[PDB]
């Protein structure tokens, strides 16, 4: 799903809940409060752990 | 061959400045994001290379 045009804080994000498996890859997790993306896009779905 | 040597000079700047814009098997070639869109611990294994 794509997502643009909007504020995301990462804070409130990173801290609903305890993701049991939470890892950001391609940069540092903390300081997407500060950046800018476009053209973000959100892979949904459910496995097995 | 007097504008040969300010030539060779020239091309000589050239491409010392020219092959910085280059990763070097770094996500990217330009070291300020990489300091800035990753943490020490791996942005030194970039910054190495
Ligand atoms: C629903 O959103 C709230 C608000 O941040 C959060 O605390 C909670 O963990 C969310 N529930 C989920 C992600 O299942």
């Amino acid at each position: 799903k794509r997502i643009s045009n909007c504020v995301a804080d990462y804070s409130v994000l990173y801290n609903s809940t305890s993701f049991s498996t939470f890892k950001c890859y391609g940069v540092s997790a903390t300081k997407l409060n500060d950046l800018c993306f476009s053209n973000v896009y959100a892979d949904s779905f459910v496995v097995k752990g | 061959k007097l504008q040969d040597v300010v030539n060779q000079n020239a091309q000589a700047l050239n491409t010392l400045v020219k092959q910085l814009s280059s990763n070097f098997g770094a996500i990217s070639s330009v070291l300020n994001d990489i300091l800035s869109r990753l943490d020490p611990p791996e942005a030194e294994v970039q910054i190495d290379r």
